[PDB]
């Protein structure tokens, strides 16, 4: 069976750095996209961006842009979206996902908790 | 509780007063102690049989071929297209110069500028194939 | 900009629509995600109305102009749960979800 497995729930102050990972088993893992998705508490679904891991290449969303870094090791096949300095307002679910527009496999989300 | 004794195969049907019934053709049940057989699967269209269902399991399809799989047990297909291509809801359509996609699936993504590390190109690139960077 | 109701309440064996509407979104694929609390979303429609395998029958979409549907006939508590309506646009290569829907069911 095919897998994604994120990593363990993160509990962080405001303007430290963070990175959080997602792990794919069971498949190609460089030649899907991976997608990151944000829930904030009680919100809905936002796309951030998109990485091909077999080069690299990522997109973001433009109220993503700049605000995180998607990332890849493909020798491993796990993707990374990590943040220099998190606020309390990135307290949030975070999904990965495979795919660009259909997301047919969901990791388990991962939360983050950012409080003073 | 009665219904655990029927196996796989079989189902308990919770009216009939909970009695063993083996499962009707082209139905199943994959565990013991459930209330009814489950409908098999049918791949029609775009799915292809890969496993027929038997009175134990489901049956199981892929996608014939021009489509590929998504989802988990194939359960969603969606149509190649020609490397240099992607799919659109119009169909597949060539990739947009400065693009390109080396798979049957996907969508095209930009090649890479060499430029931006301090490298410079040693192959252009295609509708097919990335450029290629060197020192 | 997907835009989503964002409530829908229904009683069971009502039929449920929810909709999701943006410019010229009947030229994209939309793609329908089911969330239920605790767990990540499920795609429960794809290419505006293709269902997968597995996902019961009852549910259907379709896709015209600015609005694209998804529609529970029979809605059963089952069903309870949050709709997210996606589209990818190659223009740009981003994905949307829309706002979300929180279906009620009495």
């Amino acid at each position: 069976e095919v897998q994604l497995v994120q990593s363990g729930a993160e509990v962080k102050k405001p303007g430290e750095s963070l990175r959080i990972s997602c792990k794919g088993s069971g498949y190609s893992f460089s030649t899907y996209w991976i997608s990151w998705v944000r829930q904030m508490p009680g919100k809905g679904l936002e796309w951030m961006g998109k990485i091909y891991p077999g080069d690299s290449y990522t997109n973001y969303s433009p109220s993503f842009q700049g605000q995180v870094t998607i990332s890849a090791d493909k020798s491993i096949s796990t993707a990374y979206l990590q943040w220099s300095s998190l606020k309390a307002s990135d307290t949030a679910m975070y999904y990965c996902a495979r795919g660009y527009g259909i997301f047919d496999y969901w990791g388990q989300g991962t939360l983050v908790t950012v409080s003073s | 509780d009665p219904c655990s004794n029927c196996p796989a195969g079989t189902f308990c049907d919770n009216n009939r007063n909970q009695i063993c019934s083996p499962c009707p053709p082209n139905s199943f049940s994959s565990a013991g102690g459930q209330r009814t057989c489950d409908i098999c699967r049918q791949c029609k269209g775009v799915f292809r049989t890969r496993k027929e269902c038997s009175s134990t399991s489901n049956a199981e399809c892929d996608c014939t071929p021009g489509f590929h799989c998504l989802g988990a047990g194939c359960s969603m297909c969606e149509q190649d297209c020609k490397q240099g291509q992607e799919l659109t809801k119009k169909g597949c359509k060539d990739c947009c110069f400065g693009t390109f996609n080396d798979q049957k699936r996907g969508i095209c993504r930009p090649w890479t500028n060499c430029s931006l590390d301090g490298k410079s190109v040693l192959v252009n690139g295609t509708k097919e194939r990335d450029v290629v960077c060197g020192p | 900009e997907l835009t989503q109701p964002p409530s829908v309440s229904v009683s069971p064996g009502q039929t449920a629509s929810i909709t999701c509407s943006g410019d010229n979104i009947g030229d994209q694929y939309a793609h329908w995600y089911q969330q239920k609390p605790g767990q990540s979303p499920v795609l429960v429609i794809y290419q505006d109305k293709n269902r997968p395998s597995g996902i019961p029958e009852r549910f259907s979409g379709s896709n015209s102009g600015n609005t694209a549907t998804l529609t529970i006939s029979g809605t059963q508590a089952m069903d309870e749960a949050d709709y997210y309506c996606a589209t990818y646009t190659g223009f740009g290569s981003l994905a949307v979800f829309g706002g979300g829907t929180k279906l009620t069911v009495l």
